[PDB]
């Protein structure tokens, strides 16, 4: 973890997925899975229904993960007026700033991008 | 790479939000 996330407090989560509905006992395949929650907000949602790969899923259940609006650089820990273009980790699913990444990016890196506390 | 809109399309959107826990 980084020095600002460490203890820093976690929202009290939500036991349903946002995108299905279902809880960890049924996923859209009516299969149990546990649910990853926001630590800001607390809402939930099955890694299936988000997406994420079964590797990805180990390594933001070990992290203060963030949902994708709630998602803060996490080099200058602001969203701004570029929120939108915040890359995403494909290692640990945490964002970045294009112009906070080490070394700063001018364009968005093709394929798969693992940030700078992975690589 | 992935960004916030690109995640945005890939999970679909959450359920309407009267059917989403409160
Ligand atoms: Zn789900
Ligand atoms: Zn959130
Ligand atoms: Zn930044
Ligand atoms: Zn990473």
């Amino acid at each position: 973890s980084l020095p600002h996330e460490k203890d820093k407090p976690v929202a009290e989560p939500i036991p349903i997925c946002d995108f299905c509905l279902g809880t960890k006992e049924q996923n859209r395949e009516k299969k149990p899975e546990e649910l990853i929650s926001c630590a800001d907000c607390g809402r939930s949602g099955h890694p299936s229904c988000l997406k994420f790969s079964p590797e990805l899923t180990v390594r933001v259940k070990a992290l203060r993960w963030q949902c994708i609006e709630c998602k803060t650089c996490s080099s200058c820990r602001d969203q701004g007026k570029n929120a939108d273009n915040m890359l995403f980790c494909d290692s640990c699913d945490r964002g970045f700033h294009m112009e906070c990444c080490d070394p700063p990016l001018t364009r968005m890196p093709k394929g798969m991008w693992i940030c700078q506390i992975c690589r | 790479a992935r960004t916030k809109q690109t995640a945005r399309k890939s999970t679909g959107g959450k359920a309407p939000r009267k059917q989403l826990a409160t």
